[PDB]
């Protein structure tokens, strides 16, 4: 889930 | 939810703002409140001289452990007692 | 508002399957939307359940995403996701259709012009806007897939401007 | 079904059963909470949680804990009077960490004060067979906390508050476990919990709102602690990211079994998620903190800040060390999978069972190597991230001897293939395009 949400930040950046 | 041990950290914050307000002369114009300051940092020579307000030397222990020993086991009670 | 829906989310986490449990508990709310409102608007309703089916598509995608890639156990669930966004889909397209449709049964009354003293393209247009049943029903449908693909934000684009920057 | 008959009895059954659990008499008192443990596992519905603390035998159960501190004052003696406690003792810590996996039973455990009872245990402290029975109720007892709050709703943050006074309850012996250079894979597992519940609890958003009361001073604790995370975070790049990665792998080769093999994947497991876990901390503290953005001071010429330059020395080394075994467990894994119902069949020529447990080592390895996969994505984009924003703020603000050195390394850093697998099983690539704007912000800065 940690993961995910990084990917989703990086995704967002 | 508070530990005794983040309790007793509060308790000497407080107590060293007490003692610093004291260091300060803050109350040198007003001997009440400066007796009232001292009280507050268990000073065992002013609480002795408040004894005719406690009447008994059950009170006088009590407010001896709220001001030097507020986190004290009962195993240590005898000893503070006697 | 947020107290209700913590206890509906964890409701649903008792269920076997949340995703089957999700899609019976919006019959009734379908049967309600088709009877409630009059015959003669009935497309509000359909956009009343296009946004039913995108509220739960919505919940889905967040669960989906929210998963470790591998647990066999969301094949369902994902299955069940792409059949809802078809359900929605189709929705729209029935709107979109039914509605053009019926306008032109029960609008096509005003009319009339043939030709134009101009060779410009957009007076023959205004001209055959009227007159062409079956063009205007095209670009209807080149504007619903246009929609489509709107919606679908594929959404790198952001990123893609940070992957190239103008310079 | 067999839930409806539970109920159908009503709260009688219930209540009979959960009282005797909690102060029966060993053997029936273990047996009692097992079937607790076992029976709140299948409770869906969550109504025996419900009961179990309505009717107060949760919070009962909870307190009995204190009783074991002075069973394992007494146990960490050479010769143990009665391993009976002990068995109790686990069948009540499996229920708990049976009720944590739930995401209201977490709630509810920090509304009993768990985390606070366990902070005002003093058996935490004697660190000393009896080092591997401290080692046990250390297990127990973090157990329950890590899980809980990991496992725990985003709103209940504060878990991370009250786990993080429990580390600092503990400090001498939380460093006394951090400096023990032990090669076993449970003090890696340890580190790794650790490491997660320090990334979470650490944040100094925490330290500005805990001076309400305690005030001055517990921003003072709180910046300490997470120095001292810092120190020990970085010190682990010596370790697992320098020459000696070589002879921790090698010392349990003497004797390397299934076992053995997988003891080695999950001391990659933990590599990866003690710094995934630290990294992500890093990242966060950057996008919140933005790297001191604004003081205008020089971060190149107490502390020092070559630190920073060795860290991406030893980062960018760790990197390719990294990649080469991430990219040797996925082809091990790959030769797993191969393995089929026909080579059930040619090792019978129970060879079902044999591949039973096959597919269960197997399988045990695809989820070290996955997990492997997803540390090292992690591991590349923070990398890049931190390294791009640096060299940014340098650009302006040596430059060349770095560049030249990065230079050198970027082009070494071939693989230069960045693979797909991981990427096919993940989203989108943000370590295609993402990676590429870093190294159009860095290698061209670099040259």
């Amino acid at each position: 889930e940690q993961v995910k949400q990084r990917v989703l930040h990086t995704l967002l950046a | 939810t508070q530990t005794l041990t983040e309790f007793e950290l509060k308790w000497q914050h407080w107590r060293e703002e007490c003692e610093r307000h004291l260091q300060n002369g803050t109350f040198s114009s007003n001997v009440h409140m400066e007796a009232v300051c001292r009280v507050l940092l268990g000073d065992e020579e002013v609480l002795l001289e408040k004894r005719d307000l406690m009447t008994t030397w059950y009170h006088f222990l009590v407010s001896r452990l709220l001001f030097k020993h507020p986190t004290v086991k009962p195993t240590e009670l005898h000893f503070y007692a006697q | 508002s947020f107290t209700e829906d913590i206890t509906l989310s964890a409701v649903m986490l008792q269920e076997e399957d949340p995703g089957e449990a999700a899609t019976m508990s919006m019959y009734p709310d379908f049967l309600k939307s088709f009877l409630e409102h009059p015959s003669s608007a009935v497309f509000e309703l359909i956009e009343q359940y296009e946004a039913t089916c995108n509220t739960q598509i919505t919940l889905l995608k967040k669960i989906v995403k929210r998963v470790t890639p591998g647990q066999q156990k969301f094949s369902k669930t994902a299955s069940i996701l792409w059949l809802l966004q078809q359900e929605m889909v189709t929705w729209r397209l029935i709107a979109a259709l039914y509605r053009d449709r019926i306008q032109s049964a029960l609008e096509e009354e005003n009319m009339f012009e043939i030709a134009a003293p101009n060779a410009s393209e957009k007076t023959i247009v205004d001209k055959l806007f009227q007159r062409d049943t079956l063009v205007r029903q095209s670009q209807l449908v080149v504007d619903w897939l246009e929609s489509i693909a709107k919606d679908e934000v594929g959404d790198f684009s952001d990123n893609i401007e940070y992957y190239a920057k103008s310079v | 079904d067999n839930l409806s008959i539970f109920e159908s009895y009503g709260t009688a059954l219930m209540e009979v059963v959960c009282r005797d659990a909690c102060d029966g008499h060993d053997i029936g008192r273990m047996l009692a909470l097992a079937l607790l443990d076992r029976i709140v596992s299948v409770d869906r519905q969550q109504q025996w949680l419900l009961y179990l603390s309505n009717s107060g035998y949760l919070k009962v159960l909870v307190d009995s804990l204190a009783e074991d501190d002075v069973v394992l004052r007494n146990l960490l003696t050479p010769q143990p009077p009665l391993l009976k406690a002990l068995y109790i003792y686990e069948s009540k810590m499996a229920f708990l960490t049976r009720v944590a996996k739930s995401s209201q039973g977490a709630i509810e455990l920090l509304r009993s004060g768990v985390i606070v009872r366990l902070a005002q245990c003093q058996v935490y402290d004697m660190r000393p067979a009896p080092v591997e029975r401290y080692r046990q109720i250390l297990l127990p007892a973090l157990q329950i906390c890590q899980l809980i709050l990991t496992s725990s709703t985003a709103q209940h943050l504060q878990a991370a508050g009250q786990v993080l006074q429990f580390l600092v309850a503990h400090s001498d012996t939380i460093q006394a476990i951090l400096r023990s250079q032990e090669g076993s894979l449970g003090s890696l597992q340890e580190l790794a919990l650790l490491t997660g519940i320090i990334s979470k609890a650490a944040l100094p958003g925490v330290l500005n709102e805990l001076d309400i009361g305690l005030n001055d001073g517990s921003m003072m604790e709180l910046q300490g602690h997470i120095g001292r995370f810092q120190r020990q975070c970085l010190a682990l790049l010596n370790r697992f990211g320098g020459s000696d990665r070589l002879r921790q792998l090698s010392l349990q080769d003497d004797s390397s079994r299934l076992d053995g093999v997988s003891k080695k994947d999950d001391m990659e497991l933990a590599m990866q998620q003690i710094c995934s876990n630290v990294m992500e901390y890093c990242q966060a503290l950057m996008i919140q903190n933005s790297p001191s953005f604004q003081q205008t001071v020089c971060l190149f010429t107490l502390p020092s800040l070559g630190v920073v330059i060795h860290l991406l020395k030893q980062s960018a080394n760790n990197f390719f060390t990294y990649y080469d075994i991430h990219r040797q467990s996925v082809g091990k894994l790959q030769n797993v999978e191969q393995l089929p119902p026909d080579e059930i069949k040619e090792l019978c020529q129970s060879t079902t069972q044999k591949y039973g447990l096959a597919r269960r080592r197997l399988v045990k390895l695809i989820n070290s190597r996955a997990k492997l996969l997803s540390l090292c994505s992690y591991i590349i984009e923070t990398c890049l991230y931190i390294l791009w924003r640096h060299l940014e703020y340098y650009l302006l603000h040596q430059d060349v001897d770095t560049l030249l050195r990065e230079g050198a390394n970027s082009f070494g850093e071939s693989l230069q293939k960045r693979l797909l697998d991981i990427e096919s099983l993940y989203c989108k690539v943000r370590s295609r395009h993402s990676f590429i704007q870093a190294l159009v912000r860095r290698i061209r800065g670099l040259l």
